RNA sequence: ACCAUGGUGACCACGGGUGACGGGGAAUCAGGGUUCGAUUCCGGAGAGGGAGCCUGAGAAACGGCUACCACAUCCAAGGAAG
RNA sequence: GUAAUUGGAAUGAGUCCACUUUAAAUCCUUCCGCGAGGAUCCAUUGGAGGGCAAGUCUGGUGCCAGCAGCCGCGGUAAUUCC
């Protein structure tokens, strides 16, 4: 039906959960804009392509 | 009823817009290539720039032969030329215009510790200052943002009560060394 | 009296005061803030008087060691040194003791001592038995 | 069009303070009576407790139950609607507690699809909204 | 107190509102402005509400008093204090 | 740049005198000492369709729950929902 009262927070609660894994912590402060700095400019690789952004899949 | 100050004003300057793909660029390789910490002491020393800009075109569009930029400009050139980003000789109030950031995270301390051989990385540059191992030719300080002066730039050195200027070795050698004696006499 | 230096200046002497006022800057390279009862003797031998009528105070070290910088000053007598002079500084090495009420307790005994009007045994004595 | 003039401006001046009545969003913040129209009466936020549930419908392209609550505000009191901002959040506001109304968005007036709403709910029993469904608090005793 | 019939106004009087203390100023800024200012500086006012006073050079003071009206305290209920 | 192996004239927070400041004390400033190997001594807040920098990667839901400031995404493969 369409839902008057009833499943009133219902679709997280049916979701299946998945833990939270742990990492490593990320290099914050000062550190993380020289990595990024790093993972942007010190390598400007000569991979063409239109220039496909920085999340490929 | 109270014996307080109360004067302050924001050093720094947010932009006018945010999410410019040519303005995150071309700031980013000043956050990393000068090895900086955020980009509010980025703004910090580019709003720094921009009101000195703004001084001497109020300046500029004064005339010849009126007594203030004479007393204005010439104070505005001899406190940038004591601090070397704009040399002596050919001291005009016109190539003050022309000048970039660049040349203001050039007089930091944090990169002439590193391009006077005194470190290397520009990064571990920014380490040495506030982990209190360099001084000025009397004074010891760690901080990175200290415009150093064209004048007592010949002058950065270790201090004495550096590791690398002076003695007491402090707790990774100590430690190692206790260890090695602590299974016998 | 290993390795510290002692210098002074902005020395002003003057006999409105009949004191010797001046700026002193204590250089201990690597060492510890030092002590000020050791200042106050390290000026007498200095100027050929007593370690009784100099006065040092004010000590901040400036960053990372080296030249601390101060007050101190010499008077010209000990007698002299009991009449212009604040009393805290007096009493920083003994010289005029100071143990007396604190002020929550002088304030309620004037409080309860204002009601009572002319009784000379009983402005005093308006409650010193109980306690 | 404009009569102009180096003497006249007492024409030009008491010509632009009525056709300043004209705007809203100034007329709505010197006449007066909209000063006292809105329920938080020149405020940011007010508490009150909750009478009723209730599920509103969405607008006209989309199709849903938007839940909303009945808050009747113990400060200059009436009756207002408030609205309930999170997915598993509907059990968090349980009846007659005290919550934290605040506004939604644009400055009186519904955002989106929930067609008569003025006002958003945090802050319920003194805990956030945020902080029961984030999983940081529990609803006190 | 005796006389005279005046005065104010569309150059907005008079009346109403003010979520109005005024001013130095503050936020903002191409120029032009829009808003804020109870707030440490200076000026005004008032110590619950309105009135009346003594002393002093200066107070219609309120960490001075007396009366009323609104609020409240002790009590051996005879009275006391705000 | 991982996955590393060590290190050492590297150090701050933290715990600790003592001097100092101070009216008396506190910060802070100085200075024995201890004090970093997933340096566990750990950084969040908001977003990732367009305005607006950043994902058609996976699972769940199925105009429901919900998101969304505006346009919009939601009806059994969702770049927006958990």
């Amino acid at each position: 039906v369409h839902g008057s009262l009833a499943r009133a927070g219902k679709v997280r609660g049916q979701t299946p959960k998945v833990a939270k894994q742990e990492k490593k912590k990320k290099k914050t402060g000062r550190a993380k804009r020289r990595m990024q700095y790093n993972r942007r400019f010190v390598n400007v690789v000569p991979t063409f392509g239109k220039k496909k952004g920085p999340n490929a899949n | 009823p109270v014996a307080r100050s109360w004067v302050c004003r924001k050093t720094y300057v947010t932009p006018r817009r945010p999410f410019e793909k040519s303005r995150l660029d071309q700031e980013l390789k000043l956050i990393g290539e000068y090895g900086l910490r955020n980009k509010r002491e980025v703004w910090r020393v580019k709003f720094t720039l921009a009101k000195i800009r703004k001084a001497a075109r109020e300046l500029l569009t004064l005339d010849e032969k009126d007594p203030r930029r004479l007393f204005e400009g010439n104070a505005l050139l001899r406190r940038l030329v004591r601090i070397g980003v704009l040399d002596e000789g050919k001291m005009k109030l016109d190539y003050i215009l022309g000048l970039k950031i660049e040349d203001f995270l050039e007089r930091r301390l944090q990169t002439q510790v590193f391009k006077l051989g005194l470190a290397k990385s520009i990064h571990h540059a920014r380490v040495l200052i506030r982990q209190r191992h360099i001084r000025v030719r009397k004074q010891v300080v760690n901080i990175p943002s200290f415009i150093v002066r064209l004048d007592s730039q010949k002058h950065i050195d270790f201090s004495l009560r550096s590791p690398y200027g002076g003695g007491r070795p402090g707790r990774v050698k100590r430690k190692n060394a206790k260890k090695g004696q602590g299974g016998a006499g | 009296n290993d390795t510290v230096t002692i210098r002074t200046r902005k020395f002003m002497t003057n006999r409105l005061l009949q004191r010797k006022q001046m700026v002193i800057d204590v250089l201990h390279p690597g060492k510890a803030t030092v002590p000020k009862t050791e200042i106050r003797e390290k000026l007498a031998k200095m100027y050929k008087t007593t370690p009784d009528v100099i006065f040092v105070f004010g000590f901040r070290t400036h960053f990372g060691g080296g030249k601390t910088t101060g007050f101190g000053m010499i008077y010209d007598s000990l007698d002299y040194a009991k009449k212009n002079e604040p009393k805290h500084r007096l009493a920083r090495h003994g010289l005029y003791e100071k143990k007396k009420t604190s002020r929550k307790q002088r304030k309620e005994r004037k409080n309860r001592m204002k009601k009572v009007r002319g009784t000379a045994k009983a402005n005093v004595g308006a409650g010193k038995k109980p306690k | 069009g404009k009569c102009r003039g180096l003497r006249t401006a007492r024409k030009l001046r008491s010509h632009r303070r009525d056709q300043k009545w004209h705007d809203k969003q100034y007329k709505k913040a010197h006449l007066g009576t909209a000063l006292k129209a809105n329920p938080f009466g020149g405020a940011s936020h007010a508490k009150g407790i909750v009478l009723e549930k209730v599920g509103v419908e969405a607008k006209q392209p989309n199709s849903a139950i938007r839940k909303c609550v009945r808050v009747q505000l113990i400060k200059n009191g009436k009756k207002i609607t408030a609205f309930v901002p999170n997915d598993g959040c509907l059990n968090f506001i349980e009846e007659n507690d005290e919550v934290l109304v605040a506004g939604f968005g644009r400055k009186g007036h519904a955002v989106g699809d929930i067609p008569g709403v003025r006002f958003k709910v945090v802050k319920v029993a003194n805990v956030s909204l945020l902080a029961l469904y984030k999983g940081k608090k529990e609803r006190p005793r």
